């Protein structure tokens, strides 16, 4: 899973770190933003992506969806 | 039984290189050699 | 082409089996042709005649 | 003819089919690399003769 | 099956597909790995197979001799409408069933691999992936390419592609050529130098010269051996991989009892007490050279 | 019971070998437009693929020059040698 | 129609699996053998199947 | 050594197998060389070319 | 062949050869003692199912390797593995092929004399520098008085 | 954990058996088909197992 304490959403080497999909929900949570900066504000730094309940969720090596601890 | 021995009027020796043996044997030979699409040029040799 | 060269006199083609079984004295024979465009087969090797 | 073939393009396609004398080639393997040679007569020259 | 005693680590697993990490990390005599079964069946892979004791492009990835390529193995399930599957599409490989991804070494002179969307298996050109109801997909990538690969430090960065009338070969761009262009498919030998990319070769001239380093040696053990690791009852005769970091050099310190053949003696620094493993000199291995 | 192997005393070899023919051999030293390193070596009615092209020679006078009944020994790193005997192909008691 | 990923997440989030437009099922590799029912729906990407971008929750 | 000597000219070495299957006329020959560790092999018996 | 004459224990049994000093070290309680040494030397080849295995030292006397309880010699004879339900033979494998006899022949000068040779099993013949080819060897061998 | 040979001792001493760690078992040889337990588990010695240096008594 992510880790979780801007809201900084922290993973490993599999996930944010080599794929560029990670999404934000608010909570039936409702998206806010998709594909690290596109909105229907975030970035990515290394390992960690960070947002300026909040949750945040990515796509990992394995075809595999990793959903964040959550603030 | 080294080389440089003459049997008959042949007289084989080592080739240069020592890559073989050689007869030398009275004769002679015609020899015409013939070149093609030879091109070998360059720009700098103009000047004089 | 090694069906090609090795072709025997008396062995028919497919395509000239209109003729099928005849007693007439007849041979067949396999000859190499141009591979290439500008032959008219896209493949390199040699065709066939 | 000491390397012949039946056709043209065997001959300029190097076929397996074509026939050739014993001992051709000539093996040099010295023992930093190896050296495959031979002596040829071309069939231009004395076609040209 | 001395083959199953890898050099180095033995890693032959790709990221993402590690559901095999019982027999596929370090391989040894007893499990069954997908990604290098395949390797020793008869009649496949000859070249590894004549070079049985060099690393595979897995083992050499995870050697750190050979890097990973950007995008290391983008998904079809995800990056479908990219322009990734180009050097792919100019290989004719043929592939097994039941495979869910396959790896090869890229132009550049990393790894990339295909991996195809789950439950999906590879067809039998590995260009598409295909879904069958209730089929069970192996959980390694099978190896496109007939290659082995080892560590060097020569430097080629000046190494490059010199094939006489090609115009292109592969997805490399030889030169510019204008009129008749007899397009075909062929087995072209190839290789990679440090620091440099893909060079295909019109000749394969190669010399392999022995040495006595650790990779030139397989060290094994027994189980149910007495005074070593897995010391316990056995109901089958079957051995087990040993590291020979742990064998002394001669005149020199170590923390295990080692002995060995000739080769090993002459290196290392054999017992006169009871040995804990047998370390024999490598059937094939040492250092190969391409001219 | 007697048992008896043949154990090779030097460790050295000797080539034996025979001359069935002989052939005219031309070298030439070819001095190319703006430099002259080029030698090269060629027999009758060959040609050479040098640079710009290729040299061919003719020799029309004689390819051959017969054949001889001596064989010849080589020594390597060491040299050659005429032994005056006829080259045999099946080994015989008391001869090379 | 229009090529969907239907996936079961679940709050005690936690992705559970997957069922694709095609039959083919994903699940979580702990559990492979409030309830929400969220699928890309509306932000299609023509180039890959981003079946994580949740939208129309259920 | 047994089968360095006895080798056949129509038989293809495993090393060489990317050639595989050709229809190009072609031999193979098997050369001794030195053996030892000046020759580079551990072994002192003749290796193989 | 020679079929009719003593075994290696009907030897040492006769008192034609004598046992070695700590006849046998067994592996169980002297494993870290240099005492394989001799038999690390040997390329041999044990059956299976053998806990003890006997051979004749280079001083002329009677040694053997003997596996701790319920363990069996392995197929190099170098190594103790064990097998559950496994019934152990209860007598111990003779490694080298020999016969023996009772002789009075004095043999105190006869020293190995084999030429070329830097070093055979474990008598150091001589010292040598440079090329040493290294090998396995089936080589006779006799003992004397 | 520690190579011990755990051994049964009986006073009406006499051996009458070990268990070793690695599960092989020995026994007196009148008994193959007060009672104690004592194993060396102190005075280890590196170059063999003398497992009859009896210490640490049930
Ligand atoms: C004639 O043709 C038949 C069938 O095509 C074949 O079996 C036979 O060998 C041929 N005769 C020859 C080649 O003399
Ligand atoms: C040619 O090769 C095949 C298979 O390698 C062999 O069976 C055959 O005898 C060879 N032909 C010869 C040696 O003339």
């Amino acid at each position: 899973a992510l880790t979780q304490p801007t809201i900084s959403c922290t993973g490993t080497s599999s996930d944010i770190g080599a794929y560029n999909f990670v999404s934000w929900y608010q909570q039936a949570p409702k998206l806010l933003i998709y594909d690290v900066t596109n909105r229907p504000s975030g970035s990515k730094s290394g390992n960690t992506a960070s947002l300026t309940n909040y949750y945040c969720n990515s796509y990992t090596s394995s075809s595999h969806v990793v959903f964040g601890g959550g603030t | 039984g080294s080389l440089p021995q003459t049997r008959n009027d042949k007289t084989f020796a080592a080739s240069k290189g020592n890559r073989g043996v050689q007869a030398f044997s009275k004769g002679s030979v015609q020899a015409d050699l013939t070149l093609m699409f030879d091109n070998f040029e360059v720009d700098f040799v103009g000047a004089a | 082409v090694n069906r090609c060269l090795s072709w025997r006199d008396n062995e028919t083609s497919a395509e000239f089996s209109f003729v099928g079984e005849s007693t007439t004295m007849r041979e067949n024979k396999c000859f190499e042709q141009c591979g290439g465009w500008g032959c008219g087969c896209f493949n390199v090797n040699p065709s066939c005649l | 003819g000491e390397i012949r073939c039946n056709s043209e393009s065997s001959v300029l396609s190097a076929h397996e089919s074509c026939l050739r004398a014993p001992n051709l080639i000539s093996y040099k393997p010295m023992i930093d690399q190896l050296e495959c040679t031979t002596n040829l007569i071309d069939p231009f020259v004395v076609f040209e003769r | 099956p001395h083959l199953r005693n890898r050099p180095g680590k033995g890693h032959n697993y790709i990221d993402g597909m590690t559901q095999e990490d019982a027999t596929c990390k370090p391989v040894t005599y007893a499990g069954a790995c997908s990604s290098f079964d395949v390797l020793l069946e008869k009649g496949k892979f000859p070249l590894f197979q004549s070079y049985a004791h060099h690393r595979t492009l897995l083992e050499a990835v995870h050697d750190t001799i050979i890097a990973k390529a950007d995008p290391p193995s983008c998904d079809l399930q995800s990056a479908h409408g990219n322009p990734c599957m180009k050097e792919k599409l100019v290989m004719k490989t043929h592939c097994p069933n039941d495979y869910q991804s396959a790896h090869y070494l890229n132009n550049d002179g990393k790894m990339a691999s295909v991996k195809c969307p789950p439950k999906y298996e590879l067809t039998e050109d590995c260009n598409f992936c295909r879904q069958m109801t209730g089929a069970s997909l192996k959980k390694g990538s099978y190896p496109l390419q007939d290659l082995f690969c080892q560590s060097s430090e020569d430097d080629g960065s000046k190494l490059k592609t010199k094939m006489k009338g090609v115009c292109e070969v592969g997805v490399q761009a030889l030169k510019k050529c204008d009129g008749q262009l007899s397009t075909a498919h062929e087995v072209v030998p190839f290789a990679v130098f440090k620091n440099s990319k893909k060079v295909y070769l019109d000749k394969l001239d190669l010399k392999t010269e022995e040495n006595l380093l650790p990779d030139s040696f397989v060290c094994f053990e027994h189980k149910g051996q007495y005074k070593g690791t897995m010391d316990s009852g056995q109901t089958k005769r079957e051995l087990k991989s040993f590291d020979i970091s742990q064998c002394p050099k001669i005149g020199g310190h170590g923390s295990k009892k080692c002995t060995g053949d000739a080769a090993f003696c002459s290196a290392y620094e054999c017992t006169a007490q009871y040995a804990n493993a047998y370390c024999s000199h490598a059937n094939g291995s040492g250092i190969v050279q391409i001219q | 019971f007697v048992h008896t192997y043949l154990q090779s005393v030097r460790k050295e070899a000797l080539r034996v070998f025979n001359c069935i023919d002989w052939v005219h051999k031309l070298t030439l030293e070819i001095t190319d437009f703006d430099g002259s390193v080029s030698t090269i070596d060629l027999g009758a009615s060959s040609s050479r693929f040098t640079n710009w092209g290729s040299v061919s020679l003719s020799l029309d006078a004689e390819g051959i020059s017969g054949s001889n009944s001596f064989s010849f020994i080589e020594s390597p790193g060491k040299g050659y040698a005429i032994v005056d005997e006829p080259f045999s192909e099946i080994p015989r008691q008391g001869f090379l | 129609s229009g090529d969907y990923y239907w996936s079961w997440i679940r709050q005690p989030l936690e992705w559970i699996g997957y069922i694709s437009y095609s039959g083919s099922t994903y699940y979580n590799p702990s559990l492979e053998s409030v309830y929400y029912c969220a699928t890309n729906y509306f932000h299609l990407h023509d180039f890959g199947d981003l079946y994580w971008y949740f939208d129309l929750w259920g």
